[PDB]
């Protein structure tokens, strides 16, 4: 019934504290813990007048970690729930996986398994990292490592936040991203993906900022990801259960990695125009420009798409709207796929921040998809990798980290079988 | 693929077993298997525990690998287990493995 | 007689609350209440769906089949929900995941047992047992795996009871779900070899009706559930009244069913005008007929005049003369004689109730069991190889303990099943 | 008649309080108060466990034996506590040891004689003496042991009158102490050769039928207590109360005990339903037979689906038809012919007194004879050797004035008796 | 009954004060005696205002009984009471034992004698003593040897605080300890056993504080103390006399020493925490890091547990967390034995110290046990002794104070035989 979810690296710390922070919000649970089953799969009873949380955080520097026990919300974790290895974080996998992550490790499934037993009959854990990072991508690499084999039986949905396309940050990102690539792809079940500048895009083109903090892209996520597990996992006119996804999701055991996307990205003070119509919101889901992922439907036919809707939404109005959208064509979904559209309504419609800069709808369209589309985002950050690798950039590193040139090479012809798999599936009839 | 397999309880005559799949997708090792037997097995008559080991369908070896585990198998639960040993199950018809039979134009 | 109600999946169960929350209302009983009816009629014979226990609580004889319990959940904690004796939650708190071969091979199977047990429960209730009503749809878990599977065990419990199967056939135009064929294909195979009578509804089929035969603009699932829960209606508990000339179960199936198979049928219902206005009353009875018999207002995908007659069977009820229903089906016989059919002279299979759907004062449940629905199980089919091929979502099945010859098996038989319904067409 | 109850041990105890927290209420007698009962009827009989003195103080006619003064200090520093005469609490202030030694030969045999000098005051009490009942835990010293002597020595006094044995044998899963199978193989081994009947009753057999046929989440001792005594209360006092059909200890025992051995047997109650929601009321009869013989619900560890029987009882309790009951039992009789062994054509004794158990409007308690609790005593018999083997706590007993022998002799002859109950399962 | 206490040496005795200090505070006795038969059997009610205790108190420097004597509790006991010997307490047995010891003893057991004669048919005298020392060693060494003849027919449970397996203070210890076990084992009924170093990890690792008094690891045992005599001497749902525990806890006349271990360990100011399941705690039994000695169950089969639960506990929630239990298989039990599980419930929830730094739950369960495991301890400790003897170390110093080569190589042959007993009653089928 529930979902754990194991928020790893400082990014997927401070998108976690986001996406954590939209629920109670959506949930009349103050910062307190307080609210004056349903929602169980994400949030435990302990006892007792509080809630608590449902999941972990794991960052080998304190800094981020440590924000969280200062602000409000520092209530309502358990002082325990949230690791730290005071050591050293070191934008580097290797690092983070083996030498320094390692530690850590141990103590870190603990609670993935103090926390798992706890609970009623759980699904998975939604995992929350951040691709090219030294904790983000290396330790949780061997964290879901060391899931898929405790609990092979449930789902393992990672939630990424893989390389800008042309803004990245760290200058090895894809040393880092190429490795939790594939450390993770023969142990997630599904892996959903947001991509960072696409969607500052989103904030420049659909709301209008060029102020946009972390805090912002993390408000968006927060969002997306609230109309994944929180509403899904919450009563309505057509559940989704996780499983569900992975299943009507992905066409074949790579980890496969569908994209997010949201309907309305409108900004507040527009908060008073006339609301969108079923059908715009349901088209504005196959423009390239509103999907939180650089990896615009250049070819990328989709294979599967569920759409999760919320709010004020009659099936008929959606098995139609969907109808209208089977017959564009130019929206071509791959050929061994008849239908692949999971329609899930939810009731409750989202829910925005107080005052953030998010519109604030009586109706949502969260549609994730597979789309060959990725073959472009791999490729693109796969020979970001040769460039330097062809010249061992800072690859002393990783060796010096208990790593060799067989993890590098290794896994880079991993990927090679990434960039043929994403382009066979499709393409071809 | 997994190996389908019938799993009887050892000292039962009565229960004709229940079929599991089994491979490394599934279960790491004959402990995970034998932790999910404990819940589908679960009993208080034929077994004590539940399911702590795996002998063959005649209980003269226990299974230690799933490597020994054959497609349409028969097995037993012990825990102990002493033998009486108990076949027993019989009878059944091959047909949860494959229908070997099939029908016929009568 | 009796027969005793199946919900499986979500689907079939959401459907229950509809089935349930009207033939309940056709039969005077509130929530927990008991019979406030109207009349004296709706009693005599609700046992076919019922038990005696209290004296005021006559509990629905159903069983609620699902691997998801939010659903069930939703059932039991809205409107008539607090009726069902909580014996018949059969539950799996498992993961309902939306695969057949997850809700038929390995997680429905565990269920099945503690599911069967309760079927045996309320068959052996009381008095003589008719058959099992079964509602689910044919693309997800729960509903054709795991619902495949109770019939398969029914109809090996009590090879002599019938089994009436309502089906929600996968809509053509969209799915409202991916794997569906793979779903829907596995189930039609167990259908076409165990239940004996199988109503195909259409979400989309019911929509148009629902949006064109009912000016209706926002048709929520309640209302094609509601729609649906109409027609299943008129079949059963309906003829369970009595009629200058009744049939039941039996005689329905007994006069529809040519060939073995089980064949399914279509059914249509007989007033369906918009609410204010179009309440023109021009039921005479040709109206009814005229209703009935067009293309639009079956509940199936495909159209009738598509496809030749094998049977027919206008259950109608409402006070008419045995003339000018008797006549108005010849006619009708005799205008479309093209499609109906010919080896078999009289196909129609004329039904006649007394007491009327409630507030209404005449209608006619219409179960059609037309060679047109040969482009369906054609739909279904294509589907399927044309992902099959590429083995698409296959993995989610096997890797459930499948087999890759158990994918051909159904799609063959069922894709036969086409065949043979053509056989009749020429 | 009569009857005077004997509370060996603490368990044997701590269930007296319930049992007697029952019982009186079963024949409204307050604490110190007299006959309150709601009837007239739940006093023509009452002498069967009580004595006139006051003329409002009907006190209870048992026996308190334990060598734990703690104990008898917490059921007479309770509730009904202070109902029993002073002269019942036969203390033993000494180390009430968990050695079957230590309260058999050296603790327990002194005081037995400052006992069997009550149990002669209670038995010379007046009119006619029927037998003894014996509560107890096979699992301690004043359990097994004092209370198995207590038994020894009271047939040797009255070879004529009854012995009715309540016994807790060690449940499986977890035991309740360590030595349990020295206790207990020791304890069996002289009722095997006493009492001449015994109904054994087992702590996670109830845990189960409290925790899954009453939704019942946290079952306090004080409950599994109160659901024996509720079978206890069945047996004797009920048949001692008028019927179409009555019976007494003795119809009970010669009917249930095809041979000497003494034989045991696993009660059963009827309506065992949970509190709100469950109160079903099905409860015509077809539904107590339903109850009863089920696996589950058997107060035993072992399942009677796992053995014939030799001897039912279904002392029934409440109005009913001696046609549906002689009845009901017949087909129970032939749809399970595979175990209820053949060479007895009528295994069943159908008994039935008019009363039910005060709040209830029908009940039955079963008492069966089955084969099947040969799965236990070898379950017994085996946890012994697997530690008498390695002479395990052994030192505790032999340094008590012990035998080598003795153990021997034990097991052997218990063990000896599962030999025997197989002899018919065949 | 009851079950009169000596607690003998500086060690025991601070531990007394503590034990003590924990009782009157649950049972409602100021430290002016006076409360505002049931516990009857561990106080006696003399005069008609008071409680005076029901022990004594042996120490040969004035020091430690000195402060009883002033710090409030100064009331509760007689000053007749607390036996000094304003002599040398010696860091060694033999003085102890014999030469200085001796002279005590007599004056010693007079109390236990006319301490133990006013009293209503007693059960038996709780000893508390500290394993390596002079005092604590040595002299009850005699104590309970003098107590085994005088008493036989009685319960002779000895509750030590046997030597930190690598932080151990005297130099000498184990020549202390392994005298002390040789000639208390054919005199004690069950010798309890709490290991000052393992307690301490609790109070680092379960409680949080690198600041522990020896004042805390006696508010500890104090703990679980109560819960031995105090809770169980007092009526319940499942009582269990002392002599139930030698009878239920030890196999074999080796005067067998069990393990004490407590479950609801956790700091106050974790005091709102929504509580712990009864689950939990059971769980917590078998977690090798809770449990008052440094004998983690490295191979140690347990043989027998008396689980001794206090406060809101539900006999099946236990006849279910028990049986959960014996199927753990990790857990391995004894072969020789089926069940060894004494399930003790007592009504009264636990007492924590006004303001220390325990919790303060609503139930708890003290189990101890005899764990093959000790053949560690023993074997550690006993190695300890020869490394030293083979040298002679401090030999000189016993000597001089009536002992001999006999008294040690035939002590160290005793135990020989303890670190065989300790195997062959396991390890083996
Ligand atoms: N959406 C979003 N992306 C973020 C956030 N914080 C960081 N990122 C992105 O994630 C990557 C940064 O990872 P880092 O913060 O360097 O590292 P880490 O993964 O936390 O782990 P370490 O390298 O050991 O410190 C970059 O691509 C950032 O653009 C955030 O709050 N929201
Ligand atoms: N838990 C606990 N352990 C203590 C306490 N006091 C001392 N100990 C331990 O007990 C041993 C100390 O014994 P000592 O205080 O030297 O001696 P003694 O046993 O009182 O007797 P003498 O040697 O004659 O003074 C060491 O192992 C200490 O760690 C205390 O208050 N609590
Ligand atoms: N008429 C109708 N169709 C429904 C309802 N619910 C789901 N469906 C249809 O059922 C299919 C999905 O299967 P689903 O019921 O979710 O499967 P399951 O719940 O896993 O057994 C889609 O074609 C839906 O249109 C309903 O309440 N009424
Ligand atoms: N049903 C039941 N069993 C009990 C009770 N008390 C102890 N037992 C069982 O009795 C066994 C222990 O023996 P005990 O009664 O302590 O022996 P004694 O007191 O020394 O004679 C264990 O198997 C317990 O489960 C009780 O009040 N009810």
């Amino acid at each position: 019934r529930e979902c754990i979810s194991i928020h790893v690296g400082q990014a997927g710390v401070q998108i976690g504290n986001a996406c954590w922070e939209l629920y109670c919000l959506e949930h009349g649970i103050q910062p307190d813990g307080q609210m004056p089953d349903s929602f169980n799969t994400f949030f435990s009873e302990t006892g007792a007048g509080k809630h608590v949380p449902r999941a972990v955080f794991v960052d080998l520097e304190p800094t981020v970690i440590d924000e969280v026990r200062t602000g409000t919300y520092r209530q309502l974790f358990h002082p325990e729930q949230l690791i730290t290895g005071k050591e050293d974080a070191a934008n580097n996998y290797a690092r983070g996986h083996y030498t320094i992550g390692k530690e850590i490790i141990d103590l870190v499934l603990d609670r993935i398994r103090k926390l798992a037993d706890q609970c009623t009959g759980l699904q998975g854990f939604s995992v929350f990292h951040s691709f090219g990072g030294g904790t983000g991508s290396g330790f949780t690499s061997l964290l879901m490592e060391r899931l898929s084999v405790d609990y092979g039986k449930k789902s393992k949905l990672e939630f990424s936040i893989y390389p800008a396309p042309q803004v990245s940050t760290a200058v090895v990102e894809p040393y880092n991203s190429i490795l939790t690539t594939h450390t993770t792809l023969e142990h997630s079940d599904c892996a959903f993906m947001v991509d960072n500048e696409a969607i500052y895009d989103i904030c420049r083109r659909n709301l209008d900022i060029e102020r946009p903090t972390y805090t912002n892209l993390n408000r968006l996520i927060g969002q997306i990801v609230s109309s994944i597990t929180a509403s899904l996992r919450f009563d309505g006119a057509l559940n989704v259960d996780l499983t569900e996804f992975q299943t009507n999701l992905v066409p074949y055991p790579r980890g496969h990695f569908p994209l997010a996307t949201y309907a309305p990205v409108i900004s507040a003070e527009k908060a008073y125009h006339e609301q969108l119509s079923v059908a715009e919101i349901t088209n504005a889901c196959f423009e390239p420009a509103n999907q939180m992922v650089k990896c615009d439907p250049r070819h990328g036919k989709y294979m599967a798409c569920c759409l999760l809707y919320r709010g004020d939404v009659v099936p008929k109005d959606v098995n139609a709207a969907i109808a209208t959208i089977k017959t564009k064509r130019t929206i071509q979904f791959v050929d061994w796929c008849p239908t692949g559209f999971k329609v899930g309504i939810n009731y409750e419609p989202p829910t925005v921040v107080p005052g953030g800069d998010l519109a604030k709808v009586q109706r949502a369209v969260c549609m994730l998809s597979n789309t060959t589309a990725i073959a472009e985002a791999w490729a693109r950050l796969d020979h970001k990798f040769d460039l330097m690798y062809a010249k061992r950039a800072f690859v002393h590193w990783y060796v010096g980290e208990g790593m060799e040139e067989g993890e590098f090479s290794e896994a880079r012809e991993d990927m090679a079988a990434l960039e043929k798999d994403y382009e066979e599936v499709g393409v071809d009839s | 693929k997994a190996k389908k397999v019938r799993f009887y309880r050892n000292g039962d005559r009565y229960f004709k077993g229940i079929v599991y799949a089994v491979s490394s997708d599934r279960f790491r090792s004959f402990d995970a298997l034998l932790a999910d037997l404990t819940r589908s097995l679960s009993d208080n008559i034929n077994l004590p525990q539940g399911v702590r080991y795996i002998y063959t369908i005649d209980g003269s070896r226990k299974i230690g690998s799933m490597d020994e585990l054959e497609e349409g198998e028969s097995y037993v639960c012990s825990s102990d287990n002493f033998f009486k040993k108990v076949e027993y199950t019989k009878n059944v018809n091959p047909n949860w493995s494959v229908n070997v039979k099939t029908s016929a134009n009568m | 007689r009796e027969i005793v109600h199946i919900q499986a999946g979500q689907c079939g169960n959401q459907i229950g609350a509809k089935f349930w929350e009207v033939i309940s209302d056709e039969h005077g009983i509130d929530p927990t209440g008991s019979y406030h009816g109207d009349s004296d009629l709706q009693l005599e014979r609700i046992n076919v769906y019922y038990n005696e226990a209290a004296g005021n609580k006559y509990v629905p004889r159903a069983i609620l089949v699902d691997l998801e319990p939010g659903t069930m959940d939703s059932v039991r904690s809205g409107p008539f929900g607090q009726i069902f004796r909580p014996d018949n939650f059969v539950f799996g708190q498992s993961g309902a995941g939306n695969n057949w071969a997850k809700g038929h091979y390995t997680e429905g199977a565990e269920l099945v047992d503690s599911v069967l047990d309760v079927v045996r429960k309320e068959s052996e209730s009381c008095d003589c047992l008719q058959g099992f009503q079964l509602t689910h749809s044919l693309g997800g878990g729960t509903g054709s795996g795991m619902g495949t599977l109770l019939i398969s065990k029914i109809r090996e419990e009590y090879p002599d009871r019938i089994m009436n199967t309502f089906s929600v056939v996968p809509s053509p135009k969209v799915s409202d779900t991916v794997v569906e064929p793979y779903n829907a294909t596995l189930s039609v195979h167990q259908l076409v070899e165990n239940t004996d009578e199988t109503y195909c509804i259409d979400n989309e089929a019911l929509y148009d009706i629902c949006f064109r035969t009912l000016k209706l603009t926002t048709p929520t699932y309640g209302d094609l559930n509601h729609l649906v829960s109409a027609t299943m209606s008129g079949v059963t508990t309906c003829l369970r009244f009595p009629g200058q000339l009744n049939a039941d179960l039996r005689k329905l199936a007994v006069n529809m069913v040519p060939f073995p198979r089980l064949h399914f049928f279509m059914p249509g219902f007989a007033p369906l005008t918009s609410r204010g206005s179009q309440q023109y009353r021009a039921l005479t009875v040709p109206e009814l007929t005229q209703q009935m018999f067009d293309a639009k207002n079956m509940m199936a995908a495909c159209d009738p005049r598509h496809g030749r007659y094998l049977t027919v069977a206008a259950v109608f009820r409402g006070r008419m003369s045995m003339k000018e229903v008797d006549e108005q089906m010849l006619n009708v016989q005799n205008k479309n004689s093209s499609y109906f059919v010919e080896w078999i002279p009289n196909n129609v299979k004329t039904a006649v109730c007394d007491i009327p759907p409630r507030g209404l004062k005449m209608s006619a449940t219409f179960i059609g069991n037309s060679t047109a629905i040969q482009e369906l199980f054609k739909r279904i089919s294509e589907q399927f190889t044309a992902m099959f091929r590429r083995k698409a979502f296959l993995h989610w099945y096997t890797g459930e303990g499948m087999d890759e010859m158990e994918f051909t098996e159904a799609e063959s038989n069922m894709n036969d099943l086409v065949s043979e319904y053509q056989q009749y067409q020429d």
